[PDB]
RNA sequence: UACCCGCAGAAGAAGCACCGGCUAACUCCGUGCCAGCAGCCGCGGUAAUACGGAGGGUGCAAGCGUUAAUCGGAAUUACUG
RNA sequence: AAAUG
RNA sequence: GCGGGGUUGAGCAGCCUGGUAGCUCGUCGGGCUCAUAACCCGAAGAUCGUCGGUUCAAAUCCGGCCCCCGCAACCA
């Protein structure tokens, strides 16, 4: 298949073991999964403060 | 930074021409806020 | 003394400019190491290792140097310059002078070694300059890039020519070839290559929208035509045999066929066309000829091939400069020097770009 | 063990999603068809309640979102209809 | 008589 | 080996008995049209492959060289 990387930035490249979950771009002719942000060699957005759980990043602790 | 995976397939004479005759470069004309194709039926806050 | 001043005031900003480009600190950090490792009696034992230390070391160390002499040079005649002023001494205010002549001299030289390093940086180029996907707008913008390039080159001295153009039915042109003439025209030139993005209201649309059109400009070097030389003897292998079928006690006998073979490659050319073995021998190198010919095309092909993937791979950054002329900025993406003076730059002020995109080496 | 009695001291104990319309909840800054968003419709091309941050708000709460899956809405296989 | 945007 | 050829940017003439560079397209400048095409008007453009020769004089006649196109390159 082939699936979508939200978010901004990512560290994925060719060999890259990831989940992908369902949801099909819009825009994109073919595409209809996403990956899953911070699941496997994904990793999570950086310096994502809100919607965080949707791109996998932990709370900020202060 | 990931490859962008262009539709010209095995480029040849010139990678920069075959680009330009790509949608990555295609013309983007803008719509009209007023004008010709200005109508919206819904605002975007409509 | 007021050019002088003005002089001296511009040769620190050059200087701090060429620092920022070279990347200054990390070079003479480098040239630290590698001095160390040098004075180290144990890296000699290594042949190709140390002559390679060495290489890298001395450039890095005129660079440094070259740096450290712009500095101290440009100081020295800053203190003589009081001198010439107040003082009113003539002789030395000429030696502050020609010092600073010097010092400013020795300082295009290591800017133009920066800038000029390439092999085919020295010869003359042809600009190609092909209109992007819009239609008439894009056409038109592709018209003015090229106007604008021209504009450029007669400014620098080059000798322009027009070798191909295609025109565009309505207005501006399709595509243009230019061959440009001059002392260092390709290392100048060779930066601008790449697609140019105009965004401005489009007089063809009926609408009146804003477009954003591309077209490429693309500077390759004339290179020298190699001739194609001739295959030795020694290089090849040449059976000669009897033909296929034919008809008589002769023809059973005679062997005129001819099997040339290439060592090196691995090609072979057979003839049998002709009675007379010579002259089926002479068909059959021709052959050969044609065949080694064919394949350094191919090799030649292949390599091209491998490049243009190669810059295909950088995609969406072929685009190099951005001609806004709705909200009037002009930007240089990859360098990032702005200028608001659009139509000027249009006319052919590309030095400000072209300069810094030297300096980068991009 | 459940359960009861005593001890101390606010003490050890709140997050998650969302806020263009559908859909409860709006502003400023950053970006400038990019980066990104998106269930649908769409948003973003320099004043973006739609992107990203912040403040404010809404809804759920030891959970809250996403994905998958089924019926519903679908009278869109209509026996009822 | 009269193609196209 | 025997013929035919190389002429404005393209395709063709003339060379036919040496002295006159023509046709159709294309190019350039005007027009018509909102614009482009078509259409209309007006221009430009050729060391006749190359090098020698014969001539008062050569695209034209003769030869050499380079390139093309036919053909023929057989009886075992
Ligand atoms: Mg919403
Ligand atoms: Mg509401
Ligand atoms: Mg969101
Ligand atoms: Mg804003
Ligand atoms: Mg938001
Ligand atoms: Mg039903
Ligand atoms: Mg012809
Ligand atoms: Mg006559
Ligand atoms: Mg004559
Ligand atoms: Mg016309």
């Amino acid at each position: 298949v082939t699936s979508y990387i939200g978010g901004e930035g990512h560290n994925l490249q060719e060999h890259s073991v990831i989940l992908i979950r369902g949801g099909r771009v819009k825009d994109l002719p073919g595409v209809r999964y996403h990956t899953v942000r911070g699941a496997l060699d994904c990793s999570g957005v950086k310096d994502r403060k809100q919607a965080r759980s949707k791109y996998g990043v932990k709370r900020p602790k202060a | 930074m990931s490859r962008y995976q262009h539709t010209k397939g095995q480029i040849k004479d010139n990678a920069i021409e075959a680009l330009l005759h790509d949608p990555l470069f295609r013309q983007r004309v803008e719509k009209n806020k007023k004008g010709k194709g200005s109508y919206m039926r819904k605002g975007k806050h409509g | 003394i007021n050019p002088v001043n003005n002089r001296i005031q511009d040769l620190t900003e050059r200087s701090d400019v060429l620092r920022g480009y070279l990347d200054y600190d990390a070079k003479k950090e480098r040239l630290e190491e590698v001095n160390a490792e040098l004075e180290q009696p144990d890296v000699w034992n290594e042949p190709e290792r140390a002559q390679a230390l060495g290489k890298e070391r001395s450039s890095l160390e005129a660079v440094v140097d070259t740096l450290d002499q712009m500095k101290q040079g440009l100081e020295d005649v800053s203190g003589l310059l009081e001198l010439a002023v107040e003082a009113d001494d003539e002789e030395t205010f000429n030696e502050a002078v020609a010092e600073l002549d010097a010092l400013e001299e020795k300082l295009a030289q290591l800017e133009f070694r920066r800038m000029f390093s390439g092999e085919y940086d020295s010869a003359d180029c042809y600009l190609d300059i092909q209109a992007g996907s819009g239609g008439t707008e894009a056409q038109d913008w592709a018209s003015m890039l090229e106007r604008m390039y021209l504009r450029w080159a007669e400014s620098r001295g080059f000798k322009t020519e027009i070798i191909e153009e295609s025109e565009g039915e309505v207005a501006g042109i399709k595509s243009v070839t230019i061959k440009i003439s001059g002392d260092y025209a390709y290392g100048w030139l060779r930066t601008e290559t790449g697609v140019h993005r105009l965004v401005r209201k489009s007089p063809f649309d009926s609408g009146g929208r804003r477009h954003t059109s591309f077209s490429s400009a693309f500077v390759y070097p004339e290179v020298d035509d190699d001739i194609d030389i001739e295959i030795n003897p020694a290089d090849l292998r040449i059976d000669v045999y009897r033909t296929s079928g034919a008809g008589g006690q002769h023809v059973n006998r005679t062997e005129s066929a001819v099997r040339i073979t290439h060592i090196p490659t691995g090609i072979v050319t057979q003839c049998q066309n002709d009675r007379s073995q010579h002259k089926n021998k002479d068909q059959a190198m021709k052959q050969m000829k044609a065949k080694l010919y064919e394949l350094e095309m191919q090799k030649k092909n292949a390599e091209k091939q491998a490049m243009e993937d190669n810059k295909s791979d950088i995609g969406w950054g072929s685009q190099i400069r951005s001609y806004v002329l709705d909200d009037s900025r002009i930007k240089d993406l990859r360098t990032g020097v702005e200028t608001r003076n659009t139509q000027a730059v249009l006319d052919g002020s590309l030095d400000q770009f072209i300069e810094a995109s030297l300096k980068a080496g991009l």
